[PDB]
């Protein structure tokens, strides 16, 4: 059975979710509106603008992660903030449509919506394949916050200093993961294998994203749709 | 650059 | 009366506005919505960036303005656009409401609004009684898109650099102003001084705005709320 | 700096 500060980690991580995280979307209101050049990506700029936001407030909560220099900080936000947005984004995403529901037809998100937000088909597939296999995981709350805290602390990311301390706080949390699953989760013998396996298929999305965007973002009349707050996480300024 | 993140991160 | 010339000068002008201005305003349901922190300044900033492309779109076809170096036609742009804005926006203002009225509840806008853009009654004033002012004139069309010319073309704009063309040019669009006053615009002795006066009533409120601005611009919060175009526009990188 | 300018400006 866990220990008692390994369960003080699950608390923490699980809190940071539920505050950074809302499964009625209600904030999607405020962002510049979906229409079906690049007619989505107004709105689809924002989504992901409202994500790093979140992504940083649950990023700040994690155990560890707030000692870090604040460069060391923002050098694993930048390098895995799209990872964590697809991450998260799993508990929006229906196995049932292959999308991302998040309201009526305004907030349902099609493969083809992304497309008219610059990106192709070829790439929009293994993002759909990596999202059905993760659901696929019927993963616990616990362990979904844990990945992805895991996902965020990967101690090989372009930029990193203290990479020996990221290197010690991703393994803490490794072993929190693995002890959950072991005690905690009936019947998941492989499902830490395959989770972290999943943080290998995030690499590849994410290195393909940056391809897609470094074009998006060397076009004026595109990144001007875009937000400050995206050119900058996704921005290549050391 | 970076000013945005600096102050999201307090 | 007119000559050709002059006239080819006014057919131009008035057709580069109706096509850079809509009097039903149907295109700001696609800016972020509006919230009566400063939960105005996402939509505000919205309606500013968009009337920046429009005075973009207007200026390109000011006679004349095309052939002016990239860098002067810039310089122009960046320290006139604010004073554009507040020229075109007498079209929705209302003298009944004092306000801007472009739609509904939500896209009317009332000097209380503005405030939650970050910016205080002290200097809100005087706008309105810009605005006021400005409406009382009656303009026809046709001298409401000369003065707009006119303003972009002031030779005594930090930054530039053939300010003898720029001069020239400007002198060139006074003319057809004064002449067409004088011929067509029945009862207006006065009006030509009037208008060049409210040219200078817009240097205070640019100069104005551009602390309001600097102050709002440095706080990252906010900044982040404005969009790339806005940011560009009113930015001070050389 | 101004590349969106220098976009819109044609
Ligand atoms: C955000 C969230 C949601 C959905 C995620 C989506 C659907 C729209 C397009 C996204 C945002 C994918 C995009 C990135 C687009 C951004 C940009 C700036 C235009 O390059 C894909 C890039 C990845 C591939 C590999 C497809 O090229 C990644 C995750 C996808 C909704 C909710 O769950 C909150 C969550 O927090
Ligand atoms: C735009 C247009 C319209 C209205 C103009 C307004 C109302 C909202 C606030 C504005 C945009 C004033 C603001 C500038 C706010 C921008 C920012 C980036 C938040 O600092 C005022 C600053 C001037 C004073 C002197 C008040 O400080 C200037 C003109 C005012 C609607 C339509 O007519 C198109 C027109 O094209």
């Amino acid at each position: 059975m866990l220990s008692d500060e390994q369960m003080q980690i699950i608390n923490s991580l699980v809190e940071a979710h539920h505050k950074t995280y809302d499964d009625s979307y209600s904030d999607f209101v405020r962002f510049r509106p979906p229409v079906r050049r690049l007619s989505m990506l107004p709105h689809l700029a924002d989504l992901v603008s409202y994500s790093i936001q979140k992504v940083i407030g649950f990023a700040k909560m994690i155990p560890g992660f707030r000692d870090l220099t604040a460069e060391d900080q923002i050098a694993l936000l930048k390098s895995s903030a799209i990872e964590i947005i697809m991450l998260r984004s799993n508990q929006s995403f229906s196995l049932e449509d292959m999308s991302w529901s998040c309201g009526g037809p305004d907030f349902k998100y099609c493969i083809n919506d992304v497309t008219k937000a610059g990106h192709t088909l070829e790439l929009l597939e293994p993002l759909v394949k990596f999202q059905v296999g993760l659901k696929k995981l019927k993963l616990h709350e616990e362990e979904h916050v844990l990945l992805m805290a895991i996902c965020l602390l990967s101690p090989d990311r372009p930029g990193v200093q203290d990479h020996v301390r990221i290197e010690a706080l991703q393994d803490r949390l490794c072993d929190v993961l693995q002890a959950y699953i072991r005690i905690q989760h009936p019947g998941g013998r492989l499902l830490y294998a395959k989770m972290i396996q999943k943080l290998a298929d995030l690499r590849s999305l994410n290195e393909e994203h940056s391809k897609q965007y470094r074009s998006l973002s060397f076009q004026p009349e595109h990144s001007m749709q875009l937000t400050p707050l995206v050119l900058e996480v996704f921005g290549s300024e050391v | 650059k970076h000013k945005i993140l600096h102050r999201l991160l307090q």
